[PDB]
RNA sequence: GUGAAAUUCUUGGAUUUAUUGAAGACUAACUACUGCGAAAGCAUUUGCCAAGGACGUUUUCAUUAAUCAAGAACGAAAGUUAGGGGAUCGAAGAUGAUCAGAUACCGUCGUAGUCUUAACCAUAAACUAUGCCGACUAGGGAUCGGGUGGUGUUUUUUUAAUGA
C-alpha cells in the first residue's frame, strides 16, 4: 500500500530521507567560503566544523561548534561551496 | 498608581531623609535650598527601551508626564509641575517631576534605568 | 531594523550573518569592534 | 552494535561518490603535507589533524586529495607514532578512573567500566600483536601502562 | 551476525514474495548473488535484475514477475559427487521433472542437469523450484 | 487506646498552647502506562571527581566480529564478624484485655535488627514465568533525547548567550 519505482525515486523523497538510507550513502554537509570584516579573507570552513575556525590574519573566529551544525560568528560574510 | 510597565522601586536620598538638612525643614517654607528632595525612581526591566540616550531620557519625560496626568486627574489635592534638571553636563534633556503636598512639602521625581548605565559605559 | 534583517547579500556570492533581535550595522561593526 | 555495552545508535558519517579530489580546490598537495608535518610536529593526533584540515583548510578527504593516508604521510615523513592511538587513549583513560577508583575506591561502576576498558584493551592487543605492529612480547598491565602513558 | 550474505538475500527475496512484492532490493552485493540471479533468470523463474554500485558494497534491485515457488540455500557447503548429485535432488526438490539445486564446480556455477552434462562434480549452494 | 474497655501517666499539670534547641532518620506531593543504569538499582541544594548513552561529523584505522566451558566483576532484603551512633519502626520476648463477636483478633514496653565502617554471605514471583548475535516481513498515533528545514508567536535591542 505504499508504491514507488525506487529505480527512479523523488529527489524530494531522497532529500528528506536519512543520510546513509539514501540510494547512494552520500555526505548532506559541505564546506563554505567566507569574508571576514577585519581583513575581508575569503576562507573554507566545514559546514559542520567541529573547530571555532579564525581567520589567518586578523585572530577573528569565524564560527562555532554546536553539535550537528558549526554556529558563525556574526558579521562574517559566507557563501556555499 | 498604574503605568504600562511596572513601577520597581521608589526611593529617597533626601539630606532631610538622612537627616542632615541645614535646617530641619518647615511647611510652605518652599524658600529652602533643601526643600525639594531627590526621590529616585525605577521602573520595571522592559526589553523595549529605546537604546538611543536623547529618545530614552525624552521616554522617562513621556513617562513623567503620564504620572504627571494620572496625578492631576486622582490626587487633586497635590500640585506638580516640570523642571529641566541639566545638573550632569551634556545631557539637555533631564526633567524632574516636582510635586507639591498641602502638608507643606515638596519633592523632585527622576527616572534611574539600567538603560542609563548601559548607554553610559557606551559612550 | 528592515535594513539590518532586510537578508542582504554582497556583489560576489557573499552573505553575512546576523543573529535574531539584531537592530544596527554600526552595532555590528562594534561588536568587531 | 555497541558491543561490551547494549545501545545500537547509528551516528556515523559519510563519503562522496567520487573518488577523485574537488574541483574547486586549488591548493598544493605538498603545502597540505608540510602543514601535516609541521602539524605533527607541533604534536597533534593524526585524526585531530584531518579534522584541522577538514574544518580550517576545507580539505574534504587526505586520500582523496593526495595518495596517502595521514599515518603513511607522517611515517615517511620519520613522525610515526609508538602505539596507535585509540590504543594510547585506551590506557591512558584507563589510567586516569585507576587514579579515580584510587581517590575514591566505592565506585564499583567505574570498576565495572574498568574493567570493560582492559577487555577492549585486551581484544585490540591481541589484534595489534596479531598485525605485529606491536612488539610480540609486549604486554599490557596496571603498572605497564602506568609507566607507559604517565 | 550476518554470516551469509546471499542467504540473506535470498530469503528477503523470498519475504518479499510470499508477501507478494513487486520488485526487491538488496544490499550488499557480490558476484556470487550476481551469477545467481543470472542463471535465475535465465530459467525465467524471475523477470529482471539490476545492480547498482556504492563502492562500499553494492546494491541489486529484482523485479520479479509469479515464478518464484521457493529459493533456497544450505547453509553448510557440501561437497557434491556424481551419485551425491541424484541424492540430493531426491532430498530437496519434491518432484524430479523440475526444479534446480545449483552447484558451484571448478568450471563455475550451474544447476544439476547442466552440471551433469558438462560432468564436473564441486559444492552445493541451495536450489529454487 | 481498640470493635469494646483495660493496662500507661497526668497537681512535681500531662495532653495542649507558644518559644526554641538537640538527636537520628527521610527526601513526599511534583511523579509520568517519563528518565537513567548490565541487573539488582537510581528522586533535597551545590560543587568536585571521573564515566556513560544518543545525535552530528567529507576525523581515524581497516576485520579487529559473534557464541562461549575455565576464570572474573556485580548482585534487593535478611543473616554472620569487628566499630559507631542508635530518632523512628521493629523477628524475639514481656505484659493489659481475653470481653459474646472475630461480622470489628489487639494495647503497651522493648533486645536483635533497621542505618553506617570494614568484611563475608550470592538467594528472590532476581518474570517480559519466554538463548544470544544477525537479516526480512503491517500500518496508525505517540512521547523522550539529538539534529535539520522553514513557518510563525513569545522572545530581545556593542551583550556575554538568541530561549519557548
Ligand atoms: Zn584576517
Amino acid at each position: 500500500v505504499l508504491v514507488q519505482d525506487l529505480l527512479h525515486p523523488t529527489a524530494a523523497s531522497e532529500a528528506r530521507k536519512h543520510k546513509l538510507k539514501t540510494l547512494v550513502q552520500g555526505p548532506r554537509s559541505y564546506f563554505l567560503d567566507v569574508k571576514c570584516p577585519g581583513c575581508l579573507n575569503i576562507t573554507t570552513v566545514f559546514s559542520h566544523a567541529q573547530t571555532a575556525v579564525t581567520c589567518e590574519s586578523c585572530s577573528t573566529i569565524l564560527c562555532t561548534p554546536t553539535g550537528g551544525k558549526a554556529k558563525l560568528s556574526e558579521g562574517t560574510s559566507f557563501r556555499r561551496k | 498608581m498604574k503605568l504600562p510597565l511596572s513601577v520597581k522601586s521608589i526611593l529617597p536620598v533626601g539630606s532631610a531623609f538622612r537627616y542632615t538638612s541645614l535646617c530641619q525643614p518647615v511647611p510652605f517654607a518652599y524658600s529652602d535650598p533643601d526643600f525639594f528632595q531627590d526621590v529616585i525612581l525605577e521602573f520595571e526591566t522592559s526589553p523595549k527601551w529605546p537604546d538611543e540616550i536623547t529618545s530614552l531620557e525624552k521616554a522617562k519625560t513621556a513617562f513623567l508626564l503620564k504620572i504627571q496626568e494620572e496625578l492631576s486627574a486622582n490626587s487633586s489635592t497635590y500640585r506638580s509641575f516640570f523642571s529641566r534638571d541639566e545638573s550632569i553636563p551634556y545631557n539637555l534633556e533631564i526633567v524632574t517631576l516636582n510635586i507639591l503636598t498641602p502638608e507643606g512639602y515638596g519633592f523632585k521625581f527622576r527616572v534611574l534605568t539600567e538603560r542609563d548605565e548601559i548607554l553610559y559605559l557606551r559612550a | 531594523q528592515e535594513d539590518v534583517q532586510s537578508s542582504i547579500v554582497d556583489e560576489d556570492g557573499f552573505t553575512l550573518v546576523v543573529g535574531k533581535n539584531t537592530k544596527s550595522l554600526n552595532s555590528i561593526r562594534k561588536k568587531i569592534l | 552494535g555497541r558491543m561490551h555495552s547494549a545501545g545500537k545508535g547509528i551516528s556515523s558519517s559519510a563519503i562522496p561518490y567520487s573518488r577523485n579530489a574537488p574541483a574547486w580546490f586549488k591548493l598544493s598537495s605538498e603545502s597540505v603535507i608540510e602543514q601535516i608535518v609541521k602539524y605533527a610536529r607541533k604534536g597533534l593526533t593524526p585524526s585531530q589533524i584531518g579534522v584541522l584540515l577538514r574544518d580550517a583548510h576545507g580539505v574534504t578527504q587526505a586520500r582523496v586529495i593526495t595518495g596517502n593516508k595521514i599515518m603513511r604521510i607522517l611515517k615517511s615523513n620519520g613522525l610515526a607514532p609508538e602505539i596507535p592511538e585509540d590504543l594510547y587513549y585506551l590506557i591512558k583513560k584507563a589510567v586516569s578512573v585507576r587514579k579515580h577508583l584510587e581517590r575514591n575506591r566505592k565506585d564499583k561502576d567505574a570498576k565495572f567500566r574498568l574493567i570493560l576498558i582492559e577487555s577492549r584493551i585486551h581484544r585490540l592487543a591481541r589484534y595489534y600483536r596479531t598485525v605485529a605492529v606491536l612488539p610480540p612480547n609486549w604486554k599490557y598491565e596496571s603498572a605497564t601502562a602506568s609507566a607507559l602513558v604517565n | 551476525t550476518r554470516s551469509s550474505v546471499l542467504a540473506d538475500a535470498l530469503n528477503a527475496i523470498n519475504n518479499a514474495e510470499k508477501t507478494g512484492k513487486r520488485q526487491v532490493l538488496i544490499r550488499p552485493s557480490s558476484k556470487v548473488i550476481i551469477k545467481f540471479l543470472q542463471v535465475m533468470q535465465k530459467h525465467g523463474y524471475i523477470g529482471e535484475f539490476e545492480y547498482i554500485d556504492d563502492h562500499r558494497s553494492g546494491k541489486i534491485v529484482v523485479q520479479l514477475n509469479g515464478r518464484l515457488n521457493k529459493c533456497g540455500v544450505i547453509s553448510p557447503r557440501f561437497n557434491v559427487k556424481i551419485g551425491d548429485i541424484e541424492k540430493w535432488t531426491a532430498n530437496l526438490l519434491p518432484a524430479r521433472q523440475f526444479g534446480y539445486v545449483i552447484l558451484t564446480t571448478s568450471a563455475g556455477i550451474m544447476d544439476h542437469e547442466e552440471a551433469r552434462r558438462k560432468h564436473v562434480s564441486g559444492k552445493i549452494l541451495g536450489f529454487v523450484y
